[PDB]
């Protein structure tokens, strides 16, 4: 099937840079490619309608360009109002196909997270469920690896992480990682830890507790 | 001059159910334009789902939806419609209605506001708020973190405030994650000075308007 | 409720078109129709392609046996058209766009592989590419007219060159190769690599 490959998945850029996002059609079948900008919580807006034509009321910093099966969106001097997700789209008659997207984020200094462990609440063991919480606060960049160690063993399937939007003031990321278990499994095993790997950590740190001892 | 689209309909449905969405075309003559329906999954990319041809009534559907969705349009009231049947969980998405002039050669210029279609074997449910114990052994000096765990609820949204809005600096209300139950779970943390732990006691004000639940819980060390 | 014609145009040329603000849709039908008119103008300005009538007919029968025009059918049409082009030794030919004048008229745009420049690269006995215009005047003759700039490249003309110059006994290895011309969109460079005897 026709498939657009949009790259990069995300790039980080500073206000004033010229940013280029490319996406590639899997076959030379259509020049009817469009570029859209979408800011979170809103509806995508049209930037480029033909493969290179500037749409009405769009600022002049946006440009489109084609080379074979390669389509390129280009911003001259990044303004603050251009941080969003960008999507390329093609019209192979009925087949309307979108690229996977590109998230344009704010460039900032590397900053390791602060890591906090959390035992299940004392109320929660009186409901049958247990929730161990690992918090990674104020870090950059986004790439982070939380590893759950129950008695020096990995845990998969029972860990869910959520990640915040970039901080509106300091431009950082915060992440939570919940490890949900049952009361019996929590009562049997002893040492619960969450090990964090990040760029700004020279070595992976690990926050650990022992259940019941303060 | 720029009069636009409103998607109507949409809501909660169960697996196997059905729904019909409307799309009201105000200010444009949708004979020269083509009406397309595009869906965006929760926190995911864009996916084209259906399209109607300008002038003529040619109907095109995505293979993920073929055989369960039918697009239509009423020329009188300037309206388009999308019928969804044999609904599955993977159809959970926001559904946009957008026009493109001509056929299959120009851009989707004017989009709609959107509409959410949740497909769950659901139960409107208030949450259970649990405390996040602050750390006696202050791990990262200077500051300690405490928060709440809104564990089991449906549907969205919940609002978590801190000390009735007084504590705002340092609060991170994380996006909700749906578990293998059909119920969401979020946490809301905040970093405060390690000194102010014993003097100041912090409380969460969780609020779940769809279920009219209003839990307020104090978080203190054990 | 069908598709009446398949036009097949060959495209190199250049395009302009500009843009404006004050998007009163009432009006902006202006721009979205000026583009249609310009596309018709382009389709008449354009050069017709090398597709013969039988293959036009076969593509149109594929289009009729399926009332509705699907992108998979367009893919099959592309496969057939490129099959014809390559079968006649038009190695560089390729489809690049499937435009529309209305939902009933399909416009297939091809790049046939016109020749923009002729390049002759000489190599010394050991294969080290060298310079030298002492053999160029004689190798320019014994080259078919059809290899000069202004024609669509065909591998048969390449074979005719590869045999005409071969008959002189002046090179131990002769190759005729088309290459994508980086300075021209869709143009082709015919390079002729000659490797000398000893």
């Amino acid at each position: 099937d026709i498939q657009m490959t949009q790259s990069p998945s995300s790039l980080s850029a500073s206000v004033g840079d010229r940013v280029t996002i490319t996406c590639r059609a899997s076959q030379s079948v259509s020049s009817a490619v469009a570029w859209y900008q979408q800011k979170p919580g809103k509806a995508p807006k049209l930037l480029i309608y033909s493969a290179s034509s500037l749409y009405s009321g769009v600022p002049s910093r946006f440009s489109g360009s084609r080379s074979g099966t390669d389509f390129t969106l280009t911003i001259s001097s990044l303004q603050p109002e251009d941080f969003a997700t960008y999507y390329c789209q093609q019209h192979f008659w009925e087949l309307i196909t979108f690229g996977q997207g590109t998230k344009v984020e704010i460039k900032r200094t590397v900053a390791a997270p602060s890591v906090f462990i959390f035992p299940p609440s004392d109320s929660q063991l009186k409901s049958g469920t247990a929730s161990v919480v690992c918090l990674l606060n104020n870090f950059y960049p986004r790439e982070a690896k939380v590893q759950w160690k129950v008695d020096n063993a990995l845990q998969s399937g029972n860990s869910q992480e959520s990640v915040t939007e970039q901080d509106s003031k300091d431009s950082t990321y915060s992440l939570s990682s919940t490890l949900t278990l049952s009361k019996a499994d929590y009562e049997k095993h002893k040492v619960y830890a969450c090990e964090v790997t990040h760029q700004g950590l020279s070595s992976p740190v690990t926050k650990s507790f022992n259940r019941g001892e303060c | 001059s720029e009069v636009q689209l409103v998607e109507s309909g949409g809501g909660l449905v169960q697996p196997g159910g059905s729904l019909r969405l409307s799309c009201a075309a105000s200010g444009f003559n949708f004979y020269y334009y083509s009406i397309h329906w595009v869906r965006q999954a929760p926190g995911k990319g864009l996916e084209w789902v259906a399209s109607i041809s300008p002038y003529s009534g040619y109907t095109y559907y995505a293979d993920s939806v073929k055989g369960r969705f039918t697009i239509s349009a009423d020329t009188s009231k300037n309206t388009a419609y999308l019928q969804m049947n044999s609904l599955r969980a993977e159809d959970t998405a926001v559904y946009y209605c957008a026009r493109s002039y001509g056929w299959a050669t120009y851009g989707l210029d004017y989009w709609g506001q959107g509409t959410l279609v949740t497909v769950s074997s659901a139960s409107t449910k208030g949450p259970s708020v649990f405390p996040l114990a602050p750390s006696s052994k202050s791990t990262s000096g200077g500051t300690a973190a405490l928060g709440c765990l809104v564990k089991d609820y449906f549907p969205e949204p919940v609002t978590v405030s801190w000390n009735s809005g007084a504590l705002t600096s340092g609060v991170h209300t994380f996006p909700a994650v749906l578990q293998s139950s059909g119920l969401y779970s979020l946490s809301s943390v905040v970093t405060v000075p390690s000194s102010s732990l014993g003097t100041q006691t912090y409380i969460c004000n969780v609020n779940h308007k769809p279920s009219n639940t209003k839990v307020d819980k104090k978080v203190e060390p054990k | 409720d069908r598709f009446r014609c398949i036009n097949v145009g060959l495209m190199v040329q250049s395009k302009p078109i500009e843009m404006d603000s004050d998007m009163t849709d009432k009006e902006k039908l202006e721009y979205y129709r000026s583009l249609e008119k310009d596309y018709k103008r382009r389709i008449d300005r354009a050069r017709p392609c090398l597709l013969p009538a039988p293959v036009y007919g076969e593509v149109m029968q594929m289009l009729r046996d399926q009332g509705k025009v699907s992108a998979r059918l367009l893919q099959r049409i592309r496969d057939r058209v490129q099959k014809w082009y390559h079968d006649e030794g038009y190695a560089c030919a390729q489809v690049v766009n499937f435009g529309n004048l209305n939902t009933k008229e399909v416009v297939c745009e091809v790049v046939e592989g016109d020749i923009t420049q002729l390049v002759i690269q000489f190599q010394d006995k050991l294969g080290n590419v060298v310079e030298g215009n002492t053999q160029v005047p004689v190798v320019r003759r014994e080259l078919p007219k059809q290899l000069r700039q202004g024609y669509v490249f065909n591998i048969e003309a390449g074979k005719k060159a590869l045999s005409n110059i071969n008959s002189l006994g002046l090179f131990s290895n002769i190759e005729v190769n088309p290459r994508p011309d980086e300075k021209n969109e869709g143009g082709i460079i015919v390079e002729i690599k000659l490797k000398e005897l000893e």
